[PDB]
DNA sequence: ATGACTGGAAACTTTTTTGTACAACACTCCAATAAACAT
DNA sequence: AATGTTTATTGGAGTGTTGTACAAAAAAGTTTCCAGTCAT
């Protein structure tokens, strides 16, 4: 009902749990097993749709990147297929158009500006019609791409129905990527796709905590007279946890209590202390209106809790 | 008639068309 | 002191319209605008700090650039004047 | 007006249709106190137009094309009367209520069995006069359901009016573009059509704003 | 996999290690197994056959009922460019260079109408005036800079088209500085070259006929911005003596928005003259009638789909597009489920088919319940013995197709000339639209319906006024198209016609008279072709072989809900399972389910606001009770986290498709973006 | 008696400081680039 | 001698950390509409 105190399951997991999650439940296999293969029927007919202009949209429940894969393995054997997986942090418009250029057309990346290279890759498949290239897509709706400059490069390229679109939806919101102004050029062809599956490949990017191991090797490589400053700023913190307009500790009190504490002996010497401090992202100073530096941890409230536990031996 | 005049105004659509068959007699 | 948009002038006038016979000095609508663009060009309003890009014909907070003391000096030398708008100029409203 | 440039440009339009008498040959020369008479009814729905070139030999233009249904308004304030699919009329009138309305004084048009106080029932606030509200998707999911008649299905050609009224220029964004959250959005253009469609659709939209109690 | 435990996604497939290059066409994937291989690709080449035919027509039908508005167009292109001329002839008169002619073109909601209206103008101002056109929209450069360049390659793109003096040169931008200069000494330059020295005196007759203007298009501006708009056109403003530019507005909504995107001191030299475009009420006669009711179209849909069709194009969008895709993919499934639908093509073509037929064709006719209805009707001597011979059935199913079209050819006459007939009824009963009429005729009998019993009386309201210049129109359409193939049916008609101009000059002190004698039967005679040539699909047999009534299957391909499809696939897991063992009710929740079923059932119960800590334990009230293992004793610790693991996994699958928020106010407090209530 | 006094008297205006929300800003980098300095 | 690299260079091209409102949900205050009494 509060914090992360009162249940024991704290610090989530994430690579020493994936060996328990194997075991799948086997509750009516086979008629999972036979919903796939429902699909797998109409093998024969997508080539003659996509071949006039059009697209495939696949939504609904399971896994829609473990279901593309059995389909390139069947008929994507001597055909120009390109298959697109962008949800780690990193994915953008450049790792995709710049990547057709030194592969596909086999030309060096030159070019300047956005509308550059928009406009510079439509002569190459205008004034030839034997270029045909497939994207097989997958989950096209990530997290870096809801600006609206994003949807208008490609909207250019379905134009052309020498170019194949593939893409996969997997939000409620698919119409809101897309108006009646570029509905034109992908001609959406919708198909629901039943696979029931979870997820286990883009469970990354999600906020876990933070790793304990972070906060355990930071003091073993501390020297001894720095740990008991720590130690000590943890206390005041919990004990003043309940006042709301808890803003910080000042810095005359901070100073007064290191001698009684037998800690630092000047100021000069306790400010060359906290550097190794703000540059680990542990404490940082705020421009207090009264002329004095607060001090405060930027961290969750449960985690400075289960700190006092461990540093018992 | 003196019923629907203690609510919603608009909720006299989902009344009063509904209902049509028993406000129209004689 | 404080700021407030153009819309809050359009409230006022349809209100001089009143207490007046029936004649062709009234307008329409689009007018108004017309005439308050004119002064953006002049410079003669200015901004709080920031002037919005979607904002429309409402929202404006604009103030003003001038003063209390040379818009009552410069009524007695600007030609033809009328006598039904020089008394609401000089009076503090009090009638509608 | 003012300037000496638009009175320019605006007498040359006028003489076509003022020099009508004196090419059929029922007015003589000089005979300024008999032409005025016949041009007071031509220039009523002209003088409303300043500072404007839109008026020209297009205006009248439009109304030939309309012998059937004459209640169609295009050149003279087309922006009135334009056309409008079924599901997407409706949606600038419910999001209008959206931007000049508290996000928690809504129970009052949907769920009649709550407790009002009567706050005072001030009304010289700046409610319904600061401009659109920044609100985000959750009230047009519970606002639509309401005024349609029968139920509609949430499909993919239902959420389409809300981006390509983006490029219509009907509702303005806040600021910066989203992410996919539940981005917020505010509005346009106020009530001054708003009630033309509302009487052909059989619509009353002036019982439901909240500053006119 | 091995394209997705990296931190790149550039991972191509080229066939190049195969050392042949063969090509796969798209005929041989139609027939997938047992599906008449030698008649799937007889089908195939012949769907490609009659969609290049129809797209002809519709460009073509687009191109000649907008001839009435091109003819408005062009004169404003000849009289207030010819006096352009004119002006620059003397250095004294100066009344049209303070302005900048604009020709605005107003449109409707629909945008993807703006490739075919703006097409089809193109290629007419190329053959009536200049050929350069310009076109740039609203998504290329939103700024100052990159706009400009934009500009630059459109008037080097529209003149290297003409295969005159100039050919191929490779050109790279790499900067070349530029102003306003550049377009004014391009201008000058192309009118000097390309002629050989034909120039006249002070700009007159540059290219033949006149001087080639600089005209753009502005398609998409509303969206662009404002700023932009008002710093390119006060430049031309005082140099339009060097420089002829043509402005082309293309509102999509209203030209009031105008006056509040321009000031007043830009719109005063802006002539802005509006010109109403063809929209889509009066297109829907001629796209649905030349199309959908024609002979040479054998192609004709059911109302159950078509009436579904109309309806999206009126509570959605309101473009040409829905009628393309509309018939497009309900084509490539009519040869494709009923293999019979492929005789259906023509008359000439048809009969080169039936003689050569092979063994499984036989099969579906016997078997087409269209088919046997109507043996057991007629005669019971021939039951059982089409079932056997396979010579005798051949020449029976190439005549009743043959008596069924001509039951077509004549339906398409008697039912637009019974529309303008009936169109003299106010109130529209059966709608305005050539197509509303139809949708109410095929929902019961004609003569026999309730609404039918209420017009009985609104037909005897026409008295004389009225009953004069109905027939006399309707006639001359009808003689148009009736080329005297049934002379025993067109008879009636022509017979009315001699009795209505003998009575225009014989009723000067006529009022029971002779003409309400007449006046009582002419109701009859139409009524009875009613119960003739007018019977619904549902009476003529083999009427499942050409038209389609499916539109259960239809709504999924171009109007599908992505949140319904989540919706009722996870309260009611029943209808995709199919197992009595996991039955769903309305109110119990299932225990034995995947982390994607209990899940969303809890939170529906939820407000705004809920903390997950005291949520997640309640999920696992249902889990322990469906691992059917004995609570009475105690569990490890290891168990304990394997039911705890999977339930952040099942959290992180909530907010991906959009409906939970986990704010960071608090700790733990995921907002739930739904309302409950409604 | 009801109608007259003082006696107390519940919503209800005000502020308001709180967090957020979105505004800039110096911004490091870049991407040719372009001339120059060799060829 | 007939080219082509270098060679800073440079104006974009983003960039992220800023700072000034911002809109409540409370915090106040502000009497409160009778209550009691007392009489007749």
């Amino acid at each position: 009902d509060r914090t992360l105190q009162k249940l024991k399951r704290a610090k989530l997991d994430q690579q020493t749990l994936r060996n328990l999650l194997s075991k799948v439940s086997p509750s009516f296999s086979a008629e999972l097993k036979q919903l796939n293969q429902q699909y797998e029927k109409l093998f024969h007919k997508w080539m003659l749709q996509l071949h006039l202009g059009f697209n495939i949209v696949l939504y609904g429940l399971g896994s829609k990147r473990d279901l593309l894969e059995r389909f390139r393995t069947t008929m994507l054997q001597d055909s120009i297929h390109v298959v697109i997986n962008g949800f780690f942090p990193g994915i953008s418009v450049k790792s995709v158009l710049n990547s057709i250029t030194e592969e596909v057309l086999d030309h060096m990346g030159t070019f300047r500006s956005i509308l550059d290279q928009l406009d510079w890759i439509v002569n190459k498949f205008k004034e030839d019609s034997s270029l045909e290239l497939f994207l097989l897509i997958h989950n096209l709706d990530s997290q870096m791409l809801r600006g609206e400059k994003s949807q208008q490069i490609i909207g250019q390229l379905s134009s052309l129905h020498n170019i194949y679109l593939i893409a996969s939806i997997d939000h409620l919101n698919a119409p809101l990527m897309w108006d009646h102004a570029k509905q034109s050029l992908f001609n959406w062809l919708w198909y629901e796709t039943t696979t029931y599956s979870p997820y286990t490949e883009e469970t990354s990017y999600e906020n876990s905590s933070l790793p304990l191991s972070s906060l355990t090797h930071v003091l073993r490589s501390l020297t001894p007279n720095a740990r008991g400053i720590f130690r000590l700023l943890i206390k005041y913190q919990l004990d003043n946890q309940d006042n709301p307009s808890y803003i910080g500790l000042s810095f005359q009190d901070f100073y007064q209590q290191c001698r009684e504490a037998f800690l630092v002996n000047s100021d000069l010497t306790l400010r060359a202390q906290l550097t190794e401090f703000r540059d680990h992202k542990l404490i940082r100073t705020k421009k207090g209106t009264d002329g004095v530096e607060y001090l405060l941890i930027p961290v969750d409230n449960g985690t400075l809790t289960d700190f006092l536990e461990k540093e018992e031996e | 008639e003196s019923f629907i005049d203690t609510q919603k105004f608009s909720v006299m659509r989902s009344m009063r068309k509904t209902f049509a068959r028993y406000l129209s007699f004689r | 002191e404080e700021p407030f948009n153009f819309q809050m002038v359009y409230n006022e006038f349809q209100k001089f319209v009143q207490r007046k016979a029936h004649s062709v000095y009234n307008f329409e609508k689009p007018v108004v605008m017309k005439a308050f663009e004119h002064l953006q060009q002049l410079e003669l309003i200015k901004p709080m700090e920031r002037t919005s890009g979607n904002s429309q014909r409402e929202y404006q907070l604009m103030k003003l650039l001038l003063d209390n003391t040379q818009i009552m000096n410069a009524l007695q030398k600007y030609p033809n004047c009328p006598t039904d708008v020089r008394q609401w100029a000089t009076s503090s409203l009090s009638w509608l | 007006c003012r300037d000496l440039k638009e009175l320019r440009h605006l007498a040359v339009l006028n003489f076509p249709k003022y020099c009508e008498p004196v090419v059929k040959g029922e007015a003589s020369e000089r005979d300024t106190r008999k032409l005025w008479r016949n041009i007071e009814p031509h220039l009523k729905k002209a003088m409303q137009t300043v500072y404007l070139r839109e008026i020209s030999s297009s205006q009248w233009e439009k109304l030939q094309k309309d012998d059937t249904d004459p209640g169609q308004l295009k050149g003279l304030s087309a922006h009135t009367h334009v056309e409008l699919p079924y599901y997407s009329k409706f949606i600038l009138i419910a999001a209008y209520l959206a931007s000049y309305n508290p996000a928690r004084t809504d129970k009052r048009f949907f769920l009649k069995h709550h407790g009002k106080i009567k706050k005072t029932n001030h009304e010289k606030t700046s409610n319904h006069l600061l401009g659109p509200k920044p609100f985000p998707l959750d009230r047009l999911l519970a606002i639509l359901y309401s005024i349609v008649d029968s139920r509609v299905a949430p499909t993919a050609n239902i959420f389409s009016q809300i981006t390509s009224l983006v490029t219509l220029q009907l509702l303005t964004l806040v600021g910066h573009d989203d992410q996919l959250d539940g981005p917020k959005y505010k509005c346009t253009v106020s009530l001054d059509f708003i009630r033309a469609i509302a009487r052909t659709v059989n619509f009353d939209i002036i019982k439901y704003l909240y500053d006119f109690l | 996999m091995a394209t997705s435990s990296m931190s790149k996604g550039c991972f191509v497939f080229k066939p190049n290690s195969k050392k042949r290059k063969i090509s796969l066409p798209i005929e041989d994937y139609f027939n997938k197994g047992k599906n008449e291989p030698e008649d799937s690709k007889l089908r195939f080449e012949t769907y490609q056959l009659i969609w290049q035919q129809m797209k002809s027509e519709n460009e073509r039908l687009q191109e000649e009922l907008n001839k009435n508005l091109f003819d408005n167009l062009i004169e404003f292109l000849q009289k207030s460019h010819s006096g352009f001329q004119k002006n620059s002839r003397d250095l004294g008169g100066q009344i049209k260079l303070r302005e900048i002619p604009t020709a605005a073109l107003v449109l409707g909601v629909n945008v993807t109408d703006h490739d075919l209206t703006f097409g089809s103008l193109t290629e007419a101002l190329q053959n009536n005036v200049t050929p350069y056109v310009v076109s740039l929209q609203a998504k290329d450069c939103p700024d100052m800079k990159h706009f400009l360049q934009k500009l630059i390659s459109q008037l080097m793109d529209c003149c290297v088209d003409i295969k005159s003096k100039e050919e191929e040169s490779v050109h790279v931008t790499q900067k070349t500085h530029y102003s306003m200069d550049s377009l004014s000494s391009w201008y000058m330059t192309v009118t000097q070259k390309t002629d050989p020295k034909m120039l006249s005196k002070k700009r007159t007759t540059s290219s033949q006929w006149q001087s080639p203007p600089v005209v753009v298009i502005l398609k998409d501006m509303e969206s662009f911005a404002t700023k932009v708009l008002q710093d390119f056109i006060i430049i031309s403003s005082q140099h339009l003596h060097e420089f002829p530019l043509i402005l082309i507005f293309g509102i999509a909504t209203s030209p009031i928005i105008i006056h509040r995107l321009l000031p007043h001191a830009v719109s005063s030299l802006l002539c802005i003259e509006l010109f109403q475009s063809l929209s889509c009420k009066e297109h829907l006669t001629t796209v649905l009638d030349k199309l959908l009711l024609t002979t040479q179209f054998p192609f004709k849909i059911n109302e159950k789909v078509l009436q579904v069709l109309t309806n999206i194009f009126l509570y959605h969008d309101f473009s040409v597009q829905n009628f393309i895709k509309g018939l497009q993919l309900s084509l490539l499934e009519h040869f494709y489920s009923q293999p019979l639908s492929v005789l259906c093509c023509n008359l000439p073509e048809a009969k080169r088919r039936i003689n050569f037929l092979s063994n499984n064709q036989c099969e579906n006719i016997r078997r087409l319940p269209s088919f046997r209805r109507y043996v057991e009707k007629q005669a019971s001597e021939k039951q059982v013995a089409l079932l056997t011979n396979e010579r005798y059935l051949k020449e029976e199913t190439q005549l009743l197709l043959e008596n069924l079209h001509v039951y077509h050819m004549n339906y398409f006459l008697v039912l637009r000339c019974l529309h303008k007939f009936t169109s003299s009824l106010p109130k529209y009963p059966l709608g305005r639209q050539i197509r509303e009429l139809y949708c109410t005729c095929l929902e019961k009998n004609i003569w026999d319906s309730e609404e039918y019993a209420s017009v009985l009386q609104l037909l005897r309201m026409l008295a004389k006024d009225e009953l004069m210049t109905i027939l006399e129109k309707c006639f001359k359409v009808f003689k148009s198209y009736c080329e005297n193939h049934l002379g025993s049916t067109a008879k009636r008609i022509e017979e009315f016609l001699a009795q209505f101009q003998s009575l225009d000059a014989e009723t000067k002190e006529e009022e029971q008279t002779k003409f309400e004698v007449l006046r009582e039967n002419v109701v009859n005679f139409i009524d009875c072709l009613v119960r003739e040539y007018l019977l619904p699909p549902e009476t003529q047999p083999l009427h499942e072989v050409v038209y389609f009534s499916a539109a259960h299957a239809l709504r999924e391909h171009l109007n599908a809900a992505p949140r319904i499809a989540l919706h009722t696939a996870l309260n009611n897991p029943y209808y995709y399972l199919k197992n009595e063992a996991l039955k769903s009710e309305e109110g119990c929740i299932p225990n034995i389910a995947p982390d994607i079923c209990i899940a969303y059932k809890l939170h529906l119960e939820c407000s705004r606001l809920i903390n997950l800590v005291d949520w997640s334990e309640a999920f696992a009230t249902v889990v322990t009770a469906a691992e059917k293992m004995d609570a009475n004793s105690a569990t490890s610790e290891e168990m304990n986290e394997i039911i705890h693991a999977r339930f952040i996994r099942a959290v992180s699958e909530l907010e991906l498709l959009g409906f939970i928020k986990p704010t960071k106010q608090k700790t733990d407090h995921v907002a739930r973006l739904t309302w409950g209530g409604c």
